[PDB]
């Protein structure tokens, strides 16, 4: 009371200010591109390709923006956050940044001027990137063409737009700076895979559920989350697909975008194996796959893979062979989807993904199935050279609900979904009619 | 002359003995085909007939699908399976005339009398000397022409064993259809073409446009304008066509148009309402026209009220769903209205097009293209008028009006739901039929589209031949009265249309199911019961040359079926049965005696009915094209199977309920049963084969169901839910 | 706007809205009327084309989805129209009206690429989507089996 409460509040305030406030490194003249060594440029190119630097630092909405120029819109639940320009621009960019300032931003999320960056920039994962990789990718960034584009202004409100207090509190509650620590309990390949997956590649950025404050639930790592309407399925034991995510399946999925059993990488995973993970050394992808196979615990769960595949083959051809005068939802599925989704042989045929094994039918919600039905899969989106028609206008919400209910009842052994029509409408409300086909 | 099928005709003139065939100086022989090529390969069969009669080389035969011209004078009708049957005599006479001219000219060139020279394989010879047809045309240059009455008295060849007829021959149109080179109505491209799409009114008839709001559609790139169709003929009332430079733009513009309508008086009419109106119409004995009314039917029926067996059978609506949606290109070029579309009956729609365009009939010409499946849908021709009106709205510039699947199904002239009541009076022994009373209420497509083609019954009143056909049975049922009643509610609500085997797909259903029910109720064998009434006495004695032998002929095929399937000693496992059903084909004037047997296993739990085997035996006289005949019979049998077990729709709020394949369920490849089709071999006059296969499939299956689980179904299609309901009721 | 892709082995650049279906781009913009328009909702197979050698429905495939891809139509199946599927179709006299037969032939070629020995179950599963209103399925199955046998001979 009085003196005591004032004193303790002042102590807490000065402590929070000392923690949150960071000095601003003096800006340096723009480094010449010739200074950096050629090999460092290639190593930084590999590092930045691994981190998907150009994915969410390029403007996609409206007109396409310049590479690495920022202005990418992120529809955060708290508001809209626009990625900063990381091209070596003198004023609106990192051109005046020094190596120390960029390293500080990578390890702590503090900009050159001392301001704190939002957790939309996943510094909690990039803080594990080693000094050598940081220097390499700084050298790579500083030699990219400069863009004089200014990112648009954020729409985040009070009291979250106040960078100092809000971001300092968020970092205090959840952020833990520090490079990845080598684990002696596992081999070099597993350590490299863990370093990449939890570091540069930040697989848990959208594969781990987040609480109300946007922080990843460390007690539910790789438990699957919801991003952009799609569902990122669990990357651990909790994956509901009947076939285990073996090392070979993981490597195929992460390198070529298609797996022999589970299927192809669509939606938000269209670019990850296609645009980024295919431009990094194959050893890195192999290490990531091995690490996640260890995390997935495939060595114990792989015993039942043959039985699961046989059961899926049995149920894949259900109602697709012989006369079908009884079930009308089965007729709709056969007419609309069964032509390219029927499998008979002991193993699936590449190019005909097995719905009885896919996560779209085994997940808790029909989000992935509805999103695939609506958007479709382009030629280079999932598996290479092959495409999938979009059923935005071919199927109404009722028809999509009928197909989803029939597939869940028949192609899986799980209990039926709930509110399928409302969920179908919600999924449809996130796009803008890919075809002008109509002609219902 | 639009498309010569095997190859283009040589450009060195030709000799035309008549209007049906021409002979080029190089030996090529062109045959003018006026029948629509909707998939039955009619041109190949007609060419076979004319080449066999002409005694010409088949390798020199080409067929031209000619456009509408005054020289053929309303011969462009293709329906009711009349093509081969009607063209038999005409093409035989034409070939005989051409062969006679060739024989005479070859004899003159070779210096011999015509009585000794003989022509074969497109060359006429007299002993050792010989000369081909092309050389004859090049040298003699014949100019003789034959009028139809001149050809009607020529010495035709004997109808026995022929050279080209009843021999396997590849179809002329198949090679083009395999490589995607066949041109349909939807493939037509004209200079300055503008695409168009309609906005369907809420009702088929009596719809009026109040206001149109095109502000939303003006933001669509490529959208030009909208036209509100004013129809002098009143065929497409209340239509609004949106025009664009590209078809997707037209689709989007039509979707974005805001049109206010007066719905009309039939906006809340359901299928049950139509069936109830049919029942009410059939209740009154004075309604309808008696197709034949023998004296004493009432006395026979009412003498013994306790010995009357009556049943009622209903058939639901069926949609064509022809694969190519109805479309047409229209333009006004060189002072003539050109319509490019696939049509089955050009001679019927030409006067309507002329009336709608307010031009003389000689100023309208319809180019002929391959049909993406007619099935009686293209007999309508109501889709050509909106394209012509839209073209007239912009001054005659080409307009390609294409209907989407939803619009095509809304405009579809569906098969009207029908209800038939059959009531017989038996003798004292309850074994023989003494009197018969047949009534059938349905929509009348001929009374709507072609009122001038209505037939006259024994009552002296006009009736639709394509709404009662198949009920004029050949059985010996004593005094028989057959009545056809026109459902005015069906005519007003929608446009009743001709389906494949029109009115012969549901009359045999009721008739054969009723006959089997009566046979089982009187403790009689259905086959023996049917054969005992095939006495072929009276009106069923048969005429010549079409129905030679009368009802006996039908009995023959039935007997053949009873020998093909082992009917006498057929032992089947539990819940398995065999059902038989016979019919005389399409019409009494041109009968195609057919019989069918179905082996059916009925699942007592789910009610699913599976056809293990389907036998068909047909007597269509001479089989001109064995492969074509087999293909047509297979298609017709599968159409009947689909209508009996799979296809079917409903009328909700005055319009068909299903709008695309998401709800409509036609037959697909996995559902095809095992079919065994046999043709009776004889030398009689050929009859139609495209339609008759549909006639007998539906009742037979139903009969088989009664032989499997003992439940009787009197509604088409027979869905598993109905079987489950019947089984649950029988359990009680 | 401008979408560039390889059609029938030739590079083409079509200037059309990215939401335009591949069917109407092929039929109208590229003047290849071999592909046909049926249901329009991807349930009849009349518009089947080959994207990357795999059968797909061009009626509900937007242009933006085939950027830089390889599209094969019925005109590009064989230079002389002597594909094994086409030869089997001609020998068995499968086409009645021929409207579906372009899509049917493309789907049969895709099936033969998938299953070199299509059993009855495989034929039902793969060709179930393709619909023929003329009901030429009896000849379709025989043609598929004959084409498979000829391919195995080869
Ligand atoms: C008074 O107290 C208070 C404070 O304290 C003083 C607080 O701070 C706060 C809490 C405020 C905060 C949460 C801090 C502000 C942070 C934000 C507004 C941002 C929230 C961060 C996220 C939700 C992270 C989302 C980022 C993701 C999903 C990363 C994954 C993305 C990729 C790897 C690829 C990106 C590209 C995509 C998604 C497109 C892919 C292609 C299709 C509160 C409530 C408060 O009460
Ligand atoms: N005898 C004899 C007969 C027949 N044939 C064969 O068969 C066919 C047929 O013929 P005819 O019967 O005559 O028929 P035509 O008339 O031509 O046609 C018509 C029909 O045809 C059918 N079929 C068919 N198919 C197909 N594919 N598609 C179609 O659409 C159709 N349609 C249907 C209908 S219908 Mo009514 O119009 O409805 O009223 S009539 C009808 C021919 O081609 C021939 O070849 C022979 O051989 N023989
Ligand atoms: C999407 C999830 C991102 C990925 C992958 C990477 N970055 Fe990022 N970055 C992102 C956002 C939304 C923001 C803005 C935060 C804010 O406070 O508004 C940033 C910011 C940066 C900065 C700061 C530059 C500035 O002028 O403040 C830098 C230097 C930066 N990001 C670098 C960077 C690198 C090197 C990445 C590859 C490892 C990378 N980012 C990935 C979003 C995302
Ligand atoms: C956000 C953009 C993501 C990042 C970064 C990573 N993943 Fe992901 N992943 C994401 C989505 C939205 C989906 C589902 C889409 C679908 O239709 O497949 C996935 C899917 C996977 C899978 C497939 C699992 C299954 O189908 O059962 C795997 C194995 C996977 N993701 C692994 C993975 C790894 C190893 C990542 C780091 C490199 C990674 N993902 C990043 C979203 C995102
Ligand atoms: C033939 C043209 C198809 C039809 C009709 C349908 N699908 Fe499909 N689907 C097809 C392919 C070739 C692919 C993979 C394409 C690639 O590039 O990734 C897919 C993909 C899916 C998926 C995702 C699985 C994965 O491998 O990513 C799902 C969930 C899916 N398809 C479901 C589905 C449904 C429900 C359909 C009926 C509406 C349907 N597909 C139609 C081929 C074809
Ligand atoms: S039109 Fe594309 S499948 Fe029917
Ligand atoms: S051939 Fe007429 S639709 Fe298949």
């Amino acid at each position: 009371i009085a003196a005591a409460v004032i004193g303790l509040g002042a102590v807490g305030g000065i402590g929070f200010l000392a923690y949150a406030w960071y000095p601003a490194i003096a800006p340096i003249p723009r480094p010449a591109a010739s200074s950096f060594s050629a090999d460092a440029i290639s190593r930084g190119e590999i590092v930045a390709n691994g981190g998907y630097c150009a994915e969410c630092h390029t403007r996609v909405d409206g007109k396409p923006g310049p590479e690495l120029a920022g202005d990418f819109k992120m529809a955060t639940p708290f508001g809209d956050i626009f990625s900063s320009n990381i091209t070596p621009d003198e004023e609106w960019g990192i051109g005046n940044w020094s190596l120390a300032a960029f390293k500080r931003a990578m390890n702590k999320g503090i900009a050159r001027d001392g301001s704190q960056l939002y957790p939309a920039f996943p510094f909690d994962h990039f803080t594990k990137v080693s000094d050598q990789d940081v220097s390499d990718l700084y050298a790579y960034l500083m030699t990219r063409p400069a863009v004089h584009l200014k990112p648009r202004d954020n729409t985040v409100p009070f009291p979250i737009n106040i960078r100092l207090i809000g971001q300092g509190f968020w970092k205090l509650l959840f952020f833990t700076p520090g490079r990845y620590q080598n684990d002696p309990k596992h081999d070099a390949q597993w350590n490299r895979g863990a370093y990449l997956a939890e570091g540069n590649e930040h697989c848990g950025a959208c594969h781990t559920p987040r609480n109300l404050l946007g922080a990843e639930k460390m007690s539910s790592v790789y438990d699957g989350a919801v991003i952009d309407g799609w569902i990122a399925p669990p990357l651990n034991d909790h994956n509901p697909t009947p076939v285990v995510w073996t090392e070979d399946e993981l490597f195929q999925y992460l390198r070529f975008g298609v797996a022999p059993l589970h299927g192809s990488a669509a939606g938000p995973m269209s670019p990850v194996p296609h645009r980024f993970l295919s431009k990094i050394p194959e050893e890195d992808v192999h290490a990531i796959a091995h690490y996640y196979a260890d995390v997935d615990k495939a060595a114990q769960r792989s015993s039942g893979d043959q039985a699961a595949i046989t059961r899926a083959m049995q149920m894949s051809g259900r109602d697709l062979t012989g006369p079908q005068p009884l079930d009308e939802d089965a007729r709709l599925y056969q007419g609309a989807c069964g032509a390219c989704h029927y499998n008979s042989g002991p193993n699936p045929v590449l190019g005909r993904p097995e719905l009885a094994l896919n996560n779209a039918l085994w997940l808790d919600e029909p989000n992935n199935l509805y999103q695939v039905m609506l958007h479709g899969i382009t030629a280079e989106e999932g598996q290479d050279h092959i495409s999938m028609p979009s059923f935005y206008s071919g199927l109404s919400d009722h028809d999509m609900a009928r197909i989803a209910a029939y597939l869940r009842r028949t192609r899986t052994t799980l209990p039926p979904w709930t509110d399928l029509e409302k969920k179908a409408a919600s999924a449809r409300a996130t796009l803008e009619a890919p075809p002008v086909n109509a002609s219902h | 002359a639009a498309t010569t099928l095997p190859s283009a005709m040589p450009p060195e003139a030709a000799f035309e003995p008549n209007i049906w065939c021409a002979i080029a100086p190089d030996g090529s022989i062109n045959v003018n085909i006026v029948r629509a090529e909707m998939g039955q390969h009619v041109g190949t069969a007609l060419a076979r007939i004319i080449a066999d009669e002409m005694d010409a080389d088949w390798d020199k035969i080409k067929i031209t699908q000619v456009d509408t011209a005054p020289k053929w004078a309303g011969k462009y009708v293709t329906g009711g399976s009349w093509s081969v049957w009607d063209t038999w005599d005409t093409f035989r006479q034409a070939g005989a005339a051409a062969r006679s001219v060739m024989i005479e000219e070859g004899a003159k060139l070779l210096g011999t009398t015509p009585d000794r020279c003989t022509a074969h394989e497109s060359v006429v010879s007299a002993g050792s000397k010989s000369i081909s047809f092309g050389d004859i045309v090049a040298r003699a240059k014949p100019t003789r022409t034959f009028t139809p009455e001149e050809m009607a008295k020529l010495p035709l060849k004997p109808t026995g064993n022929r050279r080209l007829i009843s021999k396997q021959v590849p179809a002329l149109d198949i090679p083009d259809k395999t490589t995607g080179k066949a041109i349909y109505g939807i493939d037509v491209k004209l200079d300055g073409m503008v695409y168009g799409r309609p906005k369907m009114p809420p009702t088929r008839y009596a719809a009026k446009v109040i206001s149109v709001d095109d502000s939303a559609a003006k933001k669509i790139p490529g959208y030009l304008r909208y036209v509100v169709l004013d129809d002098p003929s009143g065929i497409v009332p209340g239509w609004v066509v949106a025009l664009a430079k590209t078809y997707p733009a037209a689709i989007r513009a039509a979707d974005a148009l805001k049109v206010q309508w007066n719905p009309g008086p039939t906006i809340n009419v359901s299928e049950a309402d139509i069936i109830e109106h049919g029942r009410k119409l059939a209740a009154d004995p004075k309604n309808g026209t008696r197709v034949f009314n023998d004296k004493g039917v009432d006395e026979a029926l009412t003498i013994h009220p306790g010995q009357v067996f009556e049943r009622s059978y209903t058939c639901a609506s069926v949609a064509h769903y022809q694969l190519e949606p109805v479309n047409a290109v229209a333009r006004h070029i060189d002072g003539m209205w050109e319509i490019h579309t696939g049509n089955q009956w050009q001679s019927l729609i030409l006067p309507q097009l002329a009336k709608s365009l307010q031009v003389p009939e000689e100023q309208v010409v319809m180019r002929t293209y391959m049909l993406g499946g007619g099935f009686g849908r293209r007999l309508n021709g109501d889709y050509c008028i909106p394209a012509a009106l839209a073209s007239k709205a912009i001054g005659g510039a080409p307009v390609k009006l294409i209907l989407t699947r939803s619009d095509d199904m809304e405009l579809d002239s569906i098969r009207s739901p029908s209800i038939q009541t059959i009531k017989v009076a038996l003798d004292n022994d309850r074994k023989k039929i003494v009197g018969m009373d047949y009534v059938a209420v349905a929509g009348w497509p001929t009374q709507v589209m072609a009122p001038a083609f209505l037939a006259t019954g024994e009552d002296g009143k006009k009736y639709d031949p394509f709404a009662i056909a198949g009920a004029d049975h050949w059985y010996e049922t004593g005094p028989t009265r057959v009545r056809a009643i026109s459902n005015d509610l069906a005519n007003a609500t929608f446009r009743p249309g001709w389906l494949r085997s029109v009115s012969a797909g549901w009359t045999p259903w009721a008739l054969e199911c009723f006959l089997d029910e009566l046979a089982h109720s009187t403790k009689q064998d259905p086959l023996a019961f049917r054969l005992s009434m095939f006495t072929a006495q009276g009106r069923n004695a048969g005429q010549a040359p079409n129905s030679v032998g009368g009802a006996k002929r039908q009995a023959a095929v039935l007997q053949r079926l009873a020998d093909k399937i082992g009917y006498a000693n057929k032992q089947l496992p539990a819940d398995t049965g065999i059902g038989i059903a016979t019919s005389f084909g399409q019409e009494r004037g041109m009968p195609t005696w057919t019989a069918a047997a179905a082996q059916i296993h009925v699942d007592r739990k789910t009610g699913v009915v599976t056809c293990q085997k389907l036998w068909l035996v047909l007597d269509a006289g001479t089989i001109v094209d064995p492969g074509g005949a087999l293909a047509q019979t297979e298609g017709a049998a599968l159409w009947g199977f689909s209508m009996a077990l799979f296809e079917g729709t409903e009328i909700v709020n005055g319009t068909i309920k299903d709008r695309n394949l998401n709800t409509y369920t036609p037959l697909r490849i996995p559902d095809v049963p095992d079919i065994d089709i046999e043709f009776i071999q004889n030398t009689e006059k050929p009859t139609g084969l495209g339609e008759p296969g549909v006639t007998v499939v539906a009742p037979a299956i139903g009969n088989a169901i009664f032989n499997a689980v003992g439940i009787r179904l009197r509604h088409m299609p027979m869905r598993p839910a109905d079987v489950r309901r019947e089984l649950q009721q029988h359990t009680s | 706007m401008t979408t560039k892709f390889e059609l029938n082995g030739q590079p083409v650049t079509v200037d059309a809205p990215a939401d335009t279906p591949l069917l109407w781009v092929i039929r109208d913009d590229l003047n290849l009327t071999g592909t046909k328009f049926g249901c329009g909702i991807g349930e009849c197979g009349a518009c089947t084309v080959h994207v990357g050698g795999r059968a797909t429905r061009s009626c509900i495939t937007p242009l933006s989805a085939v950027e830089g891809a390889s599209i094969t139509t019925i005109e590009g199946l064989d230079p002389a129209g002597n594909h094994v599927v086409q030869v089997a179709w001609r020998d068995q006299q499968v086409p009645q009206c021929g409207y579906c037969q372009s899509g049917q032939i493309m789907q049969a070629a895709s099936l033969l690429k998938d299953y070199p020995n299509p059993t009855d179950d495989q034929i039902d599963g793969v060709m179930g989507g393709s619909l023929c209103r003329c009901m030429t399925y009896i000849r379709i199955r025989k043609a598929i089996k004959e084409a498979a046998s000829r391919q195995q001979e080869g």
